């Protein structure tokens, strides 16, 4: 459950982004292949090579789903219905992976926006990403 | 755990860089404020109150500083994690009771932390390098539960 | 996030629980506590002896804070305010815990109720509690 | 090892009592079912998209007789369970990479149809028993992760 302070702080430090979306999305989940393996085989059809055009493309929807999840953060479960039939319906992926994910999306913010990573703000960003997370990854219709 | 030597270089470069009177305090700090209730393990560390308050600990940034120093013995016995930590597992699983998944969220706080302070030089094959690092080091320090 | 399905299969389960509240709350603290005895570390000054009249007593709050949050399952966050301020605030409980707890009283639902213990009430009671866990140690004001 | 002479001596004596051919089933049922995201484990064991179609699955079935009759296996050996599930450690995480988190998971919702079959006569003190044997598998089953 986030408060109005996280609500603000995501949007703050989320909001810095912008242009540079498929960049960062594409290197959260670069930073999730190498350094979680196992998240792999998810994508066994993809080209996972380091660089991929494929990668770049998918880490630009990642990156604007999470703007438009910051966008409806006050009715996520309405807003993501799509994505959570697709991760947990279709795809059931196992909620370890979400965790993962999630750390490697704060590590890139971290490396690219060190000003907005405060203490508070990445307590907020964390909660923010296992919010987006629960709803991913559960079946409620 | 098993580090290519273009990993074990790459990961030993980054650490020799390190804020050796900052970073372990940054990392402990977070871990206090991202994940309150493992301040109930600090209960006489002081001021713990507020995220300013939790940073700016001297406490905090004293035993954060032994946490890193811990940190900086297994990166130079990554062959022996079990032994160099065995006493440490003790006190952690037998004393504290500190629950395992903590260990995973304080070894993954640092992670956060390096890249923070060191940004574009942490890149995804280095942080790749530093999580088996972190996750072998969170084993070791909880294999007297198993 | 639950679904309309769980919802019902919630209240429906719960509703049976009845007058046993305060008898199956007790027994789910008592089972906690026996089977994974540092969660008796939140209680120091609590009588935990067996059959104690402070567990019988305390069991019967816990219990009536869950009629509560089913009857308010669609806004939970407003409703378990007051719980949220005391286990995530106060006492900053460690979620674990909460996992502990809330298997515990699975259990008591499962030895008490086998006829309304389906696998489908199971999961749903599960992302319930889950749910529950989730709201009283989040920090949100 | 873990268990004290009288949490074995409980554990033996519901044991005896269980049975072998449903059991197991019922447990890997609803895991399938609690949690869902196991489903994908099991691709190849047919219908899954319901309840009920996964309570009368054949396959989940007898899937489930073997796996009931690795814990039996446990029981009877529960001071080396690390050995006696050493084969099928390598399997789960080696081979098939399931996330231990999944081994506690099936651990407890096995308590939950022991409670279910058993009612009163799983009593605290055997719950308590019985957390020590499924703790101590999903421990075995993690061992290669450590
Ligand atoms: C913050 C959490 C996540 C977000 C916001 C997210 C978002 C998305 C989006 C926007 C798509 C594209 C859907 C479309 O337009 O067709 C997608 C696809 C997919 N996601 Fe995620 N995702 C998340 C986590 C994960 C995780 C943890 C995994 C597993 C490691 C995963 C596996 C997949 C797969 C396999 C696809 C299908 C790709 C394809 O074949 O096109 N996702 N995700
Ligand atoms: C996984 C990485 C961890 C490392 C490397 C680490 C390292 C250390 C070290 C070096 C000490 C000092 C021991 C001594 O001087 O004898 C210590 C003490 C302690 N650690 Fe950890 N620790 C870790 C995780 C945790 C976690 C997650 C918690 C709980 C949230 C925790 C709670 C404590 C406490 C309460 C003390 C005692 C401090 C005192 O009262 O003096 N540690 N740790
Ligand atoms: C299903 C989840 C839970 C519910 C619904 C719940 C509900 C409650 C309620 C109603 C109270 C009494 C509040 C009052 O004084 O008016 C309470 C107190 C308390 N709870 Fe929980 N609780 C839950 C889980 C836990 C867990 C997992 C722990 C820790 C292992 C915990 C520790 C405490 C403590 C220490 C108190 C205060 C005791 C005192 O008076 O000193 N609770 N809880
Ligand atoms: C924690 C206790 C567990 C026990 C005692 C156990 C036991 C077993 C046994 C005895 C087998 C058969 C091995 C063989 O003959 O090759 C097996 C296979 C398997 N297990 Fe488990 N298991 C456990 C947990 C899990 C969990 C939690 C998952 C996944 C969420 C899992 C997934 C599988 C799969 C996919 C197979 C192979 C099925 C096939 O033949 O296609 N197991 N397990
Ligand atoms: C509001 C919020 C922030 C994190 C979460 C999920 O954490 C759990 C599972 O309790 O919900």
């Amino acid at each position: 459950v986030l408060s109005p302070a996280d609500k603000t702080n995501v949007k703050a430090a989320w909001g810095k982004v912008g242009a540079h979306a498929g960049e960062y999305g594409a290197e959260a989940l670069e930073r999730m292949f190498l350094s979680f393996p196992t998240t792999k085989t998810y994508f066994p059809h993809f080209d996972l090579s380091h660089g991929s055009a494929q990668v770049k493309g998918h880490g630009k929807k990642v990156a604007d789903a999470l703007t438009n999840a910051v966008a409806h953060v006050d009715d996520m479960p309405n807003a993501l219905s799509a994505l959570s039939d697709l991760h947990a319906h279709k795809l059931r992926v196992d909620p370890v992976n979400f965790k993962l994910l999630s750390h490697c999306l704060l590590v890139t913010l971290a490396a690219h926006l060190p000003a907005e990573f405060t203490p508070a703000v990445h307590a907020s960003l964390d909660k923010f990403l296992a919010s987006v997370s629960t709803v991913l990854t559960s079946k409620y219709r | 755990v098993h580090l290519t030597p273009e990993e074990k270089s790459a990961v030993t470069a980054l650490w020799g860089k390190v804020n050796v009177d900052e970073v372990g305090g940054e990392a402990l700090g977070r871990l206090l404020v991202v994940y309150p209730w493992t301040q109930r393990f600090f209960e006489s560390f002081g001021d713990l109150s507020t995220p300013d308050a939790v940073m700016g600990n001297p406490k905090v940034k004293a035993h954060g500083k032994k946490v890193l120093g811990a940190f900086s013995d297994g990166l130079a016995h990554l062959d022996n994690l079990k032994g160099t930590f065995a006493t440490l597992s003790e006190l952690h699983c037998d004393k504290l009771h500190v629950d395992p998944e903590n260990f995973r969220l304080l070894g993954n706080v640092l992670v956060c932390v390096l890249a923070h302070h060191f940004g574009k030089e942490f890149t995804p094959p280095v942080q790749a390098a530093y999580q088996k690092v972190v996750a072998g080091v969170a084993n070791a320090l909880a294999h007297k539960y198993h």
